[PDB]
Formats: structure tokens, C-alpha cells, sequence
């Protein structure tokens, strides 16, 4: 997850320039509000959600936390619970017949 | 935007009765039984004063309801002027009715009372009463503009506190 | 800014109608309606005639006579919000009466053009 | 000036009629309809009836048989601004009641001209 | 035209009644409870007073409220001529009631109030007081004439300020 | 915990449309209904498409034209509760109409998802 | 323009008929049916004879014995756009059959002319 | 996509006929009718003619002098999807009956092309 | 349970035909009509072969000249319910008839399978 996120973020967002959610940006210009972060996270999580590794998508969408760096600048903090996917490992059923 | 459109009735009253109304001037409140006593009447004048709004039709537009309050003089129980004062009311509601004053539009007359009591007919005033009532809509969300350069992009996994911290620092813009 | 409509004004041959209230203007256009079958497949066409109705006070200076003898007028719905629309050569529909000083007028003509 | 129509004065014979409130009157012409097709067309002629719609207090001195006796009159609807319609040979239409002390009279008449 | 349409009903009604009424005069306020102590009632007479105005169907019409306040002499608590009011107040209603006057029109009667409370019994007048509702059209636009002879055509192209200026000066009626 | 739904907004091209009250949603799918004979026995299906019925102010920025071109475009049916849905191709039915600085618009669509 | 046909006179002599809401025209010339063998092969001529079928109100001018007596009479069908058919030598056929007031009546001719 | 046919246009020489509600084509072909005896035994063709049916208000530019003298046009069927079919020496049928201000129509015509 | 068919998929070659409100199914067997003297006598057997007429909105993607030119085809009449018949070599029969917007259509085969 770390690599293709890294490989994702270091090719498709290079010299581009943050703004806030309010920013007047124009189409083509280069501008990256948080909400246009968080709607690439999530259509990149659903990318990796298709090939599974990621269960769930909803919790990960209301906790899915981007903003911007209030102290500083140029920096996004991003915080997402991993909502990894587990594996199939142990089968424990109950027969409880009825006759 | 409010303001703006009590500015522009101001403007209107103004440009149409000029110096045959003494003064025009907005007042706080609506008319009490003492604004006779307070106010700097020197009629013949009109006072414009929001009297509030009520719900619109949307979520962004309301009702508001303001009032012209004409003034004038009626010395012995006569008043100075009735084809002027009858003139200035007429003129009132034809000049502000329907025709747009800034962003408030759709002004329709309601109401044109009397108001005209004890308290104002013992201190020599009639006080004609013009309502109105016009769609004004909200003022839209503050716009927002900056530009700082994207070069770095700090994520963090939500991993319980105290399990070893897991994180990617990318700093875009590296080359290597 | 975001100033809505708020007085609509009807006019016939550049002369202002006196319109009470919901004066109202169709475009004229296509009325897309649906296609229902085995499923949802889209919607069908049906053209249509532009179409302003407006309430005029009776016994005014434009006359009950001339309002039924409107074979070929050219109306105009203008928003006073800023947007306007002339009707082509529209015509007197429905049937004009004078009930207590009201008649209602259905103007309806051809085509719609958003002039100015 | 601008004066408008407020009360309207329905006659018949050269006889006022006690009209309470909004006679209605339409006049004879013809019914314009949409031509709906591959596309908007124009306008479809009718011919129609011209009509009066008034209501007279019951028991009065016109009397109800009188009323429904009246085959051939000739109906005068009068706007108070000064123009006035007169229906050549009108006759009662509808079916007169004379509830509550009150009766609704329907005068149509082949045509109606602006007379005066 | 509100002020026309109150002389034509003062002169309506001075043409029907004539010497039966004593005076007839305008009425500044509708009748408040020290109205009897402060006017010179003179009864029998009749005080025309403008209520105001509600909503019109148009923008340039309004529905004006009229009344006709009533006065007589009630000595030793009986009328001084019972047949005498009630056929004054009965042909007032009968004579200012669908008949146009001035521009106002459609005269309807609304309301016809006793309007008799201890304040008047005890002065000794009665004071019946009738409605009115009229359908009166607003002023038009004040129209406009002059003619001066059409001899310069100045155009000037909005360019930015500092830019060289562009610009017609085409005084037209000019041959060579 | 348990909110209710109170705001409904309309977007059209991921854009707010003024919706003033009441703003329907039906979603696409199956209309089940009765089949009765001699006895009662289970339900009948029938494909329904989504609509979305939403009340705009006239005059606004969006305008009237804009509104009946509206062949193609993708609605955004949004509870403030937090559930949305979103209208795949919607196109607008019925006949618009301008009155009194209202417009009564019908966006129908094939299918609606529950998106977000 | 915008001036389809929805009313038509029937005229007898200078006499314009009284007619009902229904009025129908078949012009005469040739009647085109299939003459279709292992191919299409064009198609065969048959002679028409003009037709006007009209309904009138009885009790009218006209009468109906002078219906039942026509033998030898100029019709004229007129638009109300203009198109004016003439049949010479006309006659009426079928049964003038008057049923609830009505006379169902169809007069037939030889020749069919548009003058004007 | 979504623009199932509901609306067509009828052409003669380029002249766009105006046409009313219903209008309806058959191309041209081969009918399948059933040979079938003890068993199924396939099907049987037979030839078919190419058939476009249309209503005509009266009182257009057309006429109907000009429709009962058509003998050798070139028709063509748009619909407003796109479906195009073209008919070359065509030839109206049956008897153009002018029924209260509308002219039933057929033309029929040897080949059906679909072009565009 | 509870699924009384009400909605009927029709399919052509895999290509699921949008069919209209009115969908029918005859399947291939034995039509059983009646022999009787003076006694009842039984039945008579007599072929008959597998039918499914259904109404298709035109300007989609089969097209009308796809229609026509069907000789050789496998349709496939599936129920909501999930009774789904096959007709091997099938062809369309009677005219195709493009009437209002709509392509009424027959396919006919002689034989009918109840698969799945």
C-alpha cells in the first residue's frame, strides 16, 4: 500500500500547488485542495479495493482525515485507518442439530 | 444583503421627490408611541425602517417587510399640504412598487395604514404608513484564493497509539 | 449577485401588460416522457408551444375587443432579473372573458427566442 | 386616467339586472387551439358562443318564471369605465335554481357587439 | 389620485344630501377616542376619512379604504331625528355604492359599524360609521418633452485609461 | 445517533440547484403490485425509473434555456443526514414553466446508485 | 399563416348549409389501390366521384323534404384558410336519416374544381 | 442514446409535410406468412409494397389538389433518432378524405432505401 | 414465491430486444379442436407453431431494416420469473409496421424449448 500510494502521489501530483477547499482554482491549473486529495485517496483505495487488500470502504471514508498543515506550509496531513483485509485462516462452526 | 438595498430605496426616494421632502432618513425600529416625541422630524419627510423578514422561498432568499413612514404638519387641524402629503404618498408607491432597489427585487406593496393616533395627531403629525415587502436574497459564501507549492505529502496510519507508528513522509518534487 | 426573479412583465407589440401575479411563461421545446417496457430505456420527444398566461384587469385602456382580435402579436416575457423572452408571432388561445374586471390571456405561439 | 373595471352592470331589455359580484362575460369569436404535430404548426379555429354569467337574488321583482321565459332578450353587459357589449337575441341557457334566495342566470347570444 | 377621489365623493355627497347635513368635512385619522372633545362635529354631518390602502390586483392598483363617520344629537338618550339618520346614513350607503368617483371605481361597501361607545353617548352624538373598498389606480409615469436640434455624435472607445484614447467626435449636419 | 433527514440537496453537473421545499426522490426499480383472482397470490413487477423533483427559483444564474436543454446531465440527490444518490443520464421531463419566478423541475433517469 | 383548416361552410346555392362539427371532403380523381404481383409492379387506376359528408341541425331554413328533393344542384365546400372546392351537378345520397335532431347527409357530384 | 423515436417527419421533394399525431411506415420487403400442414414446414414469402400513413392539417401550403395529383414524388421518412428511409416513385393511395381540417393520408411506393 | 410474472425479457442472438408494455407468448404444440357428431366424440389434433409477438421502441439499437432482414434467428422468451423458452430458426412474420413511434413485431418459429 505504501509503494503504489508513493508511486501514485509522486506521479500525479508533481509542482503542482495546494490550496485551501475554497480556492477558486480553474480546471487545468495546477491546484490541490484537501477535498480534491481526499476524492483521489478514495478513488485510488476503491483502485485497490477492485484487486481487494483493503474489506471495507465506508469506515475508511468517514475516518479518512486530510487537511492542511496549520503550522507551516506545503504539507498535507493525512491520517486513514488501514482497514486492511484479513485472511482466511481458521473455520469454527457449531452444528447444533435439531432432529 | 440588506443594506445595500435600503441604501438604494434612500437613493430612489431621493432622486424622485428631491426638495419637496424635507429629509429622508433611516429609523431605528419601527414606529413606537414616543418616536413622535424623539425623532428630528422636520416634516414633511418619510423614514425608512426595516420592520424584519419573513421566511422566503428558498434556503437563500427571505421576505423582507420595510416601511415608509411619511410625516407632515397639520396646523389647526388642517393639514399643510393634503394634494402634496396625498401626492407624496401616491408617488411613494408608484416610484417603489415592483422596480428593483440592488440585489432585493419583486417589491410589492402590502399595506398602507393610517397609523395616525392621538400621540401623533395632539403633536400636529400625520403619519401615513406605506409596508412593503421584496425577495432579498443571502449574501453567498466568502471566496477563498492561495497559492503555496505542493512538496510534501505527510500520511499517517491510524494503528493503535502505542503500536510502532507506521508512516510515509514523500516529499514530492525530490528527484534522484 | 444571486438575484432571483421577482416582478414578470408581459408585453405584446412593445407595449407593457398589466399582470397581476404567476404570469407564466413555457419555452417552447420537446417534452420528454418516458419509454417503459421490459425495462427503462430512455424517454421520447413531443414538441411544444410556447405559451405565457397572464391576468389583465378588464375594462382598461387596451379593451376586450382588441384582446379577442390577436390573430398575430409578438409578445415578450421579460424576467426583471435581467432575462427575456419574445414570442413569434403568438396568438390568443383559450377563451377570453371578462369575470368581475379579471381576463386571464394564454398567449401562445410557435417558437421562444431568448432576446437580449 | 388608467381607470379599470369595477363593477360591471348587467341589462336586459333596456333593464338593470341585479348582478351581485363578478359577472362574467365572453364574447363570441373563435377558440384558437394548438396544431400539434411532427412539429408546432399554428392555430385551429372554433366558432363560439358569446356568454353572460350573472347571479340575481331570488324572489325579486324580475320573478323566476319571467326568467325562465326567455327565450329572446337582448343582454347588456356594461363596464363602468364606459365600454359596454350588447348580445343580439340571447337566450337562457343552464338550468336555473332558485336556492338560497339566489339564482344564477347563463345569457349566450350568437354574437356580441361593442356597441356604445 | 387618491385625493381627486375624496373631493368626488365630498361633492357626491354634498350634491344628494345638500342642506339636510349641516357640514361636510375630511377627517384627518380615523375616529380615535378623543375625536368627540377635539372637532368641530356641528351634527348632523359627515366626516369622510381615508383608511389607507391594502393590495391591489396590480402593481398599479390599490384597494382604498374610505369611511363615512356619521354625526347627530342624542339629547335627554334619544336621537334628535331617528328617520332623519337612519335615512342619511342609508342613502349615503345607497348613493356612494358602486358608482365610480374620479379615478377610483367599483365603490363596494364593506362595513357599517354602530360605533357608539359610553365616550359619545355621554357627549351626546351618535356616530354610525360606514366602509368603503375602491379599485384606484396609481399615478402614471410624469411624461416628458423637448427638442433640441441632433448636431454631435461623441463616441469614445473604453480603452484602458493610460492607453492612447480612441475616440469619434462626428458632428453630424456637417457637409463639405 | 438516530437523525432524521431534514435538507435535501439537488445538484445538477456537481452543482447546487436552489431547491426551495420538499424535494422528491423516487428511486428506480420494481413497482410491485396486487394479483388477485380467486384467491389473493403474490405480487406483479414493473421497471420504474428514478425522478427527482425539484423546485427552482426563475431568473436565477442557472437560467431557463440552460434548464430545458438539459438532454444529458448527471443529478446528485444528496440527504444532509448523509446518504446520497446519484442519478445515472437524468434528463428533464414534464413541461417547464416560468411562473411567478418559480420553475417545477422533473430530472427522470434511468437508474439511481447509491453512491457515497 | 398559422392558419390550419379546423372549421369548413358548406354552401348550397348561396346557401351556407348549417353544418355540424364533423364536415368531411373527398376530392374526385383517381382512386390508386396495388396491383402487386411476384413484384411490386406499380400500381392501377380507379375513377372517384367527389363527396362532401355533413350533418345539420333540422328545423333550420333548409328543411328536410328539400334535402330528400335535390337532384340537380352546385355545391361548395370553403375553408376557412380559403381552399374552396366546387362540385357542379351535384346530388345528395344515401339516407337522410334524422336522428336526434341531426340530419346525417352526404351530397355527391361528378367534378371536383378548386376556384380561388 | 435515450432518444427512442416518438416524433417523425414526413418529406416530399424537400418539402417537409406536416404531418399530425400518427404517422406510420412499413418498409418494403417480403412478407412471411405460414405454409404449414401436418407439421410447420417453414414459412412462405410474398412480396410487399412500401406504406408511410400521415395525417395533414388542412389549409397548408401543400393543399389537397396537389395531393390528389401526386404520381411520380420522391418521399422520405425521418425519424428524429435518425432512422431515414427513402422511397422513390411513390404514389398516394386510397381516398384523401378532408375530415374536419385533416387530410388522411398514405403513400406507397415499390423500394425502401435506408439512407443514413 | 411471490413472483407472478408481470415483465418479460425478449432476446435476439443474445441482443435482449427492448420490448413494450405488451409481450406474448404462444409456444409450439398441438391446437385441440373439437370433432363432434351427436356425441361429444374427443378432440382433433392440429399443428401449431411457436409465436411471440412484441412492440419495440424504434431509433434503438436493432434498427428496422435489421428487423426486415431476418431470416434466420434464435429467440429466446424469458420470464422475470424465470421461465425461459428458445425458438430455434425463427424469422419475423406479418408487416412490420413503424406506427407511432413504435415497431410492432411477430417472430415465429416451429419449435419451442423450455430451457432452464
Amino acid at each position: 500500500l505504501r509503494y503504489s500510494l508513493r508511486t501514485r502521489i509522486t506521479q500525479k501530483f508533481p509542482n503542482y500547488k495546494l490550496a485551501s477547499d475554497g480556492t477558486r482554482f480553474a480546471t487545468g491549473q495546477a491546484v490541490v485542495t484537501p477535498s480534491v486529495i481526499k476524492t483521489e485517496l478514495l478513488a485510488l483505495f476503491e483502485e485497490w479495493e477492485n484487486a481487494g487488500l483493503v474489506e471495507d470502504f465506508d469506515t475508511f471514508k468517514e475516518e479518512l482525515y486530510v487537511a492542511r498543515n496549520k503550522d507551516d506550509k506545503d504539507r498535507l496531513d493525512v491520517l486513514c485507518g488501514p482497514n486492511l483485509i484479513n485472511q482466511f485462516r481458521i473455520f469454527a462452526a457449531q452444528v447444533q442439530f435439531i432432529l | 444583503m440588506l443594506e445595500e438595498t435600503e441604501a438604494a430605496l434612500l437613493a430612489r426616494v431621493r432622486e424622485l421627490f428631491g426638495a419637496t421632502l424635507r429629509q429622508v432618513e433611516p429609523l431605528t425600529g419601527t414606529w413606537t408611541n414616543e418616536d413622535v416625541h424623539r425623532l428630528f422630524l422636520a416634516p414633511p419627510s418619510v423614514f425608512l425602517a426595516w420592520m424584519g423578514c419573513g421566511e422566503g422561498r428558498t434556503r437563500r432568499e427571505v421576505e423582507s417587510r420595510w416601511a415608509f413612514f411619511v410625516v407632515a404638519e397639520l396646523l389647526n387641524g388642517e393639514p399643510v399640504n393634503r394634494p402634496g402629503i396625498y401626492q407624496i404618498v401616491e408617488r411613494l408607491i408608484a416610484g417603489v412598487n415592483g422596480q428593483t432597489f440592488g440585489p432585493t427585487t419583486g417589491m410589492r406593496l402590502t399595506q398602507v395604514r393610517n397609523l395616525c393616533d392621538d400621540n401623533r395627531i395632539n403633536a400636529g403629525v400625520v403619519l401615513y404608513g406605506v409596508l412593503f415587502s421584496g425577495t432579498t436574497p443571502l449574501p453567498s459564501v466568502v471566496d477563498l484564493d492561495s497559492l503555496d507549492d505542493y512538496e510534501r505529502h505527510w500520511q499517517t496510519w491510524k494503528f493503535p497509539d502505542e503500536t510502532p507508528e507506521f508512516a510515509a513522509h514523500i516529499n514530492v518534487n525530490q528527484e534522484k | 449577485g444571486n438575484q432571483r426573479q421577482g416582478v414578470a412583465f408581459i408585453r405584446v407589440n412593445g407595449m407593457e401588460l398589466e399582470s397581476m401575479e404567476g404570469a407564466s411563461f413555457t419555452p417552447s421545446g420537446i417534452t420528454r416522457e418516458e419509454v417503459t417496457g421490459s425495462r427503462v430505456y430512455g424517454w421520447k420527444g413531443k414538441p411544444r408551444a410556447a405559451k405565457v398566461e397572464c391576468k389583465i384587469p378588464g375594462g382598461g385602456p387596451i379593451g376586450l375587443d382588441e384582446i379577442i382580435d390577436w390573430e398575430n402579436i409578438t409578445v415578450e416575457f421579460q424576467a426583471d432579473t435581467g432575462e427575456t423572452w419574445m414570442l413569434a408571432n403568438a396568438w390568443q388561445a383559450d377563451e377570453p372573458k371578462n369575470d368581475g374586471g379579471e381576463i386571464s390571456l394564454v398567449l401562445m405561439a410557435k417558437q421562444s427566442k431568448r432576446i437580449a
